[PDB]
């Protein structure tokens, strides 16, 4: 009954209510929620003649998230129920002919691309079509209310009912396209809810609608540095480093950002080689191993012998082939690490190292192996003690600290890197994807700097945007194990296809192999959520 | 022509219940009055 | 006379009473003592 | 078809005042009456 304070009468009073009305007057003030009178674009479509009955060209969930207004409030909620008012304004030329259906998926059942989603009640807006179709999207809930976590809601489709022709195109290899553009408006009887204390979670888990940036630029790998630059599909795909789920678990032993690796080295009297030994390091996610320490291991084994770089003629650019037995260099499958190394003067007794001090700082080749003396062999289980640095290190007695910064990678061959399971270093078990019913898992990839070679650079492969790393890591994501979170890529031309999230935070295609020619200056849309089970759309040539 | 701000056609679909009563279902539940909520407390 | 403490304002408040009516229409809720319109074991 | 040098249909903008308020305010504030107010008076 009583409000908690006393309510105190200061002098400068806000007695004036002709001051507001001056506002209106001069602002035109009408209704309290103006996102309620007008459509707002929430996203186009490019309808091509070359897309068949059956495809479908949008399919959205009732949902905040697809109005611009809505879901900026959504964030101050904790509650939402009601619909929303979807316009279509198709602008192709008279002359065209072609037919679009649109129906309402009820919740707990997932639209496939076939026609037998028409044999349900459908209704169907023409090519040629003169003035704006509105469909409204019911929200039929088995509960009062929505909670801001849920996303099984009404689902809103558009197929290609009849193909779109047009007379005067060619008979060559050719396609015109009719645009569409679609707005959304809540409707009358959408509305929020509780207010959630800000800063607070959501029990069940917020939508994954952020794990992907929206331009291609700020793409960077979860594995290197190095901005996207490309997809490779393949039959399985796998990383632990650096790669987080949606439980914002991770495998590995390095968190979601790329920062300096403080390491500790240590050597001893009489040592014919130069690989050394990691005896501890400072900043660490793992106890023991230091924070970003490369994923990748060595090949093969070989003595640990002082040497250079050092490839045959087999790596001449040019030759359409590469012998990897011309690859004499024996700190293979290294990363190259600019280095800033200091060395601790022992007490007042000997200063016969206050020589190998004062010595110019040289860049550390690092790896991951077992290490005896004699011979470096190949070890793909990290554990602070496999933890192995290579260069012009001192031969004699000594403890050294160092501060290196990955800039490249020691090559070793054609293929990218950490393409192999086996050469992926991991620690208690290794995260993997695999093509599931039409779905095939990616791998994005980004260019490294390579070895002794020129300006060149070869290939790598990352199981994560660096953001989905972030984002998943700090975040409290969430989605049924038997879904992904869907988001469709657009390249600077009229090619698209939609990648699809899963749980453990792999992500797939629809395509057993996604093109080359893709105008790389990309944008990403969240699309919502799909069972995995259906195979991710796709419109590539 | 020329379309304005809510302008279009407006096409009724066959899967669909009654907006209203679904509304005060959850009003009731909800206990929604106001649309500026923010507007009758005091924030940190 | 009077009750000890007092009664403040809360935002999220229980104001409907429709939700009452709601759980009573599907539970079926009549009298407040069931035990007493049924013989038991 | 012929445009005159009026011609055209009028549309109205979502977000647009009523301009008599703002009129008068000027009108006020700026006490303007005739039009070709040197109609009015002797200059110089």
């Amino acid at each position: 009954t009583e409000e908690q304070g006393t309510v105190v009468q200061q002098q400068p009073a806000p007695a004036p209510t002709a001051l507001a009305t001056l506002a209106t007057a001069s602002t035109g003030k009408s209704v309290e929620q103006e996102w309620m009178t007008f459509f707002s674009y929430h996203t186009s479509i490019n309808w091509s003649t070359v897309e068949s009955q059956g495809k479908i060209l949008y399919s959205q969930a009732l949902n905040p998230s697809i109005n611009p207004y809505l879901d900026h409030i959504a964030k101050l909620y904790s509650t939402w129920s009601g619909g929303i008012d979807v316009r279509f304004t198709v602008s192709g030329s008279g002359v065209f002919g072609g037919k679009l259906a649109a129906l309402l998926v009820p919740p707990g059942v997932e639209p496939i691309e076939s026609v037998s989603m028409l044999q349900y009640p459908h209704v169907l807006f023409d090519a040629r079509q003169t003035e704006p179709v509105i469909f409204t999207i019911p929200d039929i809930r088995k509960t009062l209310f929505h909670s801001m976590d849920e996303t099984d809601t009404t689902k809103l489709v558009i197929m290609v009912y009849n193909e779109l022709i047009n007379p005067y195109e060619n008979g060559v290899e050719n396609k015109t396209t009719c645009s569409i553009t679609v707005e959304t408006r809540p409707s009358a009887d959408f509305t929020f809810a509780l207010l959630k204390p800000p800063g607070s979670l959501i029990k069940h888990g917020s939508i994954p609608s952020d794990l992907i940036p929206r331009n291609s630029a700020h793409w960077m790998g979860n594995r290197w540095w190095s901005t996207i630059s490309g997809f490779s599909v393949q039959p399985r795909v796998f990383q632990s480093n650096r790669h987080f789920d949606f439980d914002s678990t991770t495998t590995g032993w390095s968190t979601p950002y790329y920062v300096p690796i403080e390491i500790k080295i240590q050597g001893k009297v009489g040592s014919n080689n130069k690989w050394f030994h990691v005896i501890d390091t400072d900043k660490a996610l793992v106890p023991g191993i230091p924070d970003g320490w490369p994923d990748t291991t060595i090949p093969d084994e070989t003595k640990a012998t002082n040497g250079n770089f050092s490839y045959g003629e087999s790596y001449r650019a040019g030759s359409t082939t590469i012998k990897p037995n011309e690859n004499s260099t024996h700190f293979k499958g290294t990363y190259i690490c600019g280095t800033l190394s200091t060395v601790e003067i022992p007490e007042n007794d000997e200063q016969q190292i206050k020589t190998e001090a004062e010595k110019k700082s040289q860049t550390m080749y690092v790896v991951t192996a077992d290490f005896k003396d004699t011979i470096v062999k190949p070890q793909h289980k990290i554990s602070p003690q496999k933890l192995v640095v290579y260069f012009d290190g001192p031969e004699k007695d000594l403890t050294m600290s160092a501060t290196l910064s990955p800039l490249g990678y020691t090559l070793v061959d054609e293929q990218p890197v950490g393409s192999v399971s086996s050469r992926v270093v991991r620690i208690a078990t290794l995260p993997e994807a695999f093509t599931q019913g039409g779905n095939y898992p990616i791998f994005y990839v980004n260019k490294i700097k390579v070895g002794y070679f020129d300006r060149a650079t070869t290939n790598c492969y990352n199981s994560q945007i660096l953001m989905t790393s972030q984002r998943l890591a700090e975040g409290n994501y969430n989605l049924p194990p038997d879904s992904l979170a869907v988001y469709r890529i657009t390249d600077s031309s009229s090619q698209w296809f939609d990648i699809g999230i899963n749980h453990d935070g792999f992500s797939y295609v629809g395509l057993s192999d996604l093109p080359n020619d893709l105008s790389f200056p990309l944008t990403s849309t969240f699309m919502g959520v799909q069972l995995a089970r259906v195979k991710l759309a796709s419109k590539v040539k | 022509e020329i379309v304005t701000e809510e302008q279009g056609t407006v096409v009724q679909q066959q899967p669909a219940p009654a907006p209203t009563a679904l509304a005060t279902l959850a009003t009731a539940s909800t206990g929604k009055s106001v649309e500026q909520e923010w507007m009758t407390f005091f924030s940190y």
